[PDB]
């Protein structure tokens, strides 16, 4: 459920 | 420090809805 | 928590999630103490029974949030951990005890309205407030429910 | 199931031995307990995935919130006579400083 966070965050 | 006084509360000088049950404790 | 209330925004502008990459999602809560130093349980790092065993490249902290489950952009901070401490003396074989671990940041936090660090106790104000019958407060995106 | 914002509680510290007499887990000074018994009637509890967390108290003499304990361990969430489990943060400040100054 938990919405995908940035991809710079590596 | 600035520890423990928050931006939209204390700073402001706002009580959330439930500080002072915390502050009634201390009877 | 189990039988609470939504937080207010803004309401603990400390709380921080421990935020697993790998599969991502919610590991533990936490604490901002200062600009770069982030508190938490040492069993959520290291729990053996549960295989729980973290290295700063398993963990983002997620610092400034208030929905558990969205990315909330212009508000939220995440951060990577530059040294993870375990207390030595941590028992995590019996009960538990010394269950504490601190978290340091790479790069500093910059506070605002939603990012601001608690203080940390001195033996006077532990003292005083540390009483039977005395009300804390908690704070988390745990369960609602046992299961 | 989960919440899907961050959840609050007020919860009373309690009495060390009532904290001892609800568990079969050997309770150190290095921990305290805090809920509601179970006469009182408010319920209230952390629970899985709060571990961690901030016990936290408005301190009345500089209205400064002060984390008193580290959500840490119960047995089961919210059963009457049961208590939540908290690092005494105070007792371990000494450790704090240690490590911070590197
Ligand atoms: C053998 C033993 C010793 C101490 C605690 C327990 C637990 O059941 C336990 C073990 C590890 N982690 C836990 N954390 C999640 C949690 C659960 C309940 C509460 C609470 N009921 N206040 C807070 C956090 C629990 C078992
Ligand atoms: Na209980």
């Amino acid at each position: 459920d938990f919405e995908e966070i940035p991809g710079e965050y590596l | 420090a600035d520890c423990g006084l928050r931006p939209l509360f204390e700073k402001k000088s706002l009580e959330d809805k439930t500080e002072r049950e915390l502050l009634e404790s201390y009877i | 928590i189990v039988e609470g209330s939504d937080a207010e925004i803004g309401m603990s502008p400390w709380q921080v999630m421990l935020f697993r990459k790998s599969p991502q999602e919610l590991l533990c809560g936490a604490s901002l103490i200062s600009d770069r130093w982030v508190l938490t349980a040492a069993h959520c790092l290291l729990y053996p029974p549960w295989d729980k065993n973290f290295t700063e490249n398993d963990l983002l902290v997620r610092i400034g949030k208030h929905s558990r489950t969205r990315y909330e952009r212009n508000i939220e901070k995440i951060s990577m951990l530059e040294k993870i401490y375990i207390h030595p003396r941590y028992n995590w074989r019996e009960n538990l005890d010394r269950d504490i671990a601190l978290m340091k940041l790479k790069k500093p936090v910059a506070f605002s309205d939603y990012i601001h660090p608690v203080c940390l106790p001195d033996r006077e104000t532990a003292a005083s407030l540390l009483q039977a019958g005395y009300k804390g407060r908690v704070t988390g995106w745990g369960n609602l429910k046992e299961t | 199931g989960q919440p899907s914002v961050l959840q609050v509680v007020n919860l009373p510290i309690v009495e060390r031995p009532v904290c001892k007499d609800s568990t079969r887990i050997r309770i150190t000074d290095n921990m305290f307990c805090a809920g509601y018994k179970p006469d009182e009637g408010k319920r209230g509890d952390a629970c899985e995935g709060d571990s961690g967390g901030p016990f936290v108290m408005k301190s009345p003499f500089n209205n400064r919130w002060y984390q008193m304990g580290i959500v840490s361990w119960g047995e089961g969430c919210d059963r009457d006579g049961k208590y939540g489990f908290y690092t005494h943060v105070f007792r371990l400040k000494k450790w704090i400083q240690k490590v911070i100054d590197q």
